[PDB]
């Protein structure tokens, strides 16, 4: 009867740390690809710049 | 006073030592629990022993 909530509580914090791991790679491939586009953006811009 | 203070140091001098011995055999005791817990742990060990490599639970991905 106790090792029920025991195990309970284990396998909880094991999800939370597979959830974690996934959401934080999510998030980072975003933010990763977000700036990329945003490189990519000011190279043409800076194509486009004019000026001396 | 003198006689009971000889008789003392002696006495005293014994207690010592046997309370020495005493205390590391208690020591002694207790690190051999210690050893049979362990020689029945390592019962539980699978076979080949432990991958040290890689982590025993993968707990998310890898990408």
């Amino acid at each position: 009867n106790a090792f029920s909530s025991f195990d309970a509580c284990r396998t909880g914090l094991l999800k939370q740390q597979s959830a974690a791991v996934e959401n934080s790679l999510v998030r980072q491939n975003m933010a990763d690809v977000r700036a990329k586009a945003l490189f990519e953006r000011r190279a043409v811009l800076l194509d486009l710049v004019e000026g001396k | 006073q003198g006689i009971k203070t000889v008789y003392a140091s002696c006495r005293y001098r014994k207690l010592n030592e046997r309370e020495i011995i005493s205390d590391r055999y208690t020591w002694l005791h207790e690190r051999m629990l210690e050893d049979e817990v362990e020689r029945v742990l390592l019962e539980q060990v699978p076979a080949g022993g432990f991958d040290k490599t890689r982590p025993g639970l993968l707990l998310g991905p890898s990408t």
